[PDB]
């Protein structure tokens, strides 16, 4: 749903990396390899947690029962 | 008075069925059309399925 | 205020012996709002 905090195979600290790499995504055009690379990722068990992520903690946030609609 | 629409989600929340008034119009005609009474007849609340073009969705 | 309309969202309080509906619109679903209490956890 978010962003896990640690790899799961390591433990490397993986969970401040997700905005930083969709800002190289986007603002940058680079391509995943690369973002990945340049975030500081080398192990692929670190790659993975970031290149696969999904995100859907946004799609949870549009139903809020506090807020009028 | 006047109704408001109803959506699936309070169907869902309510834990009750989602459905629709049907609603059938008899024929009384007598001797083959000698005088003819109409009477729309509410027939109960008919589930419908979402998405459908009898859903609000 | 322990009630939270279904459907527009808007906090009212219901009391006892009382119709259990919004006062704004008419919605007869309530939600009951999570209050501040100790909650313990382990962060495991
Ligand atoms: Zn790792
Ligand atoms: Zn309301």
């Amino acid at each position: 749903m978010i962003v896990p905090v640690r790899c799961f195979s390591c433990g490397k600290v993986v969970g401040d990396k997700w905005e930083s790499y969709l800002n190289l995504l986007q603002e940058d055009e680079l391509d995943e390899g690369t973002a990945l690379s340049r975030l500081g990722l080398k192990r692929y068990c670190c790659r993975r947690m970031i290149l696969t992520h999904v995100d859907l903690i946004e799609k949870f946030l549009r139903y809020n029962p506090l807020e009028k609609r | 008075a006047v109704e408001r629409k109803v959506y699936p989600s309070e169907s869902r929340q309510r834990l009750t069925s989602y459905r629709g008034k049907l609603l059938l119009k008899l024929k009384w005609s007598v001797n083959n059309g000698e005088e003819n009474l109409f009477e729309v007849r509410d027939c109960g609340g008919l589930p419908v399925m979402l998405q459908s073009n009898r859903c609000h969705l | 205020l322990k009630y939270i309309c279904a459907e527009c969202s808007s906090k009212l309080s219901l009391s006892r012996t009382d119709a259990v509906r919004c006062k704004d619109c008419g919605h007869r679903i309530l939600l009951k709002a999570r209050t501040k209490r100790l909650v313990q956890f382990e962060a495991r």
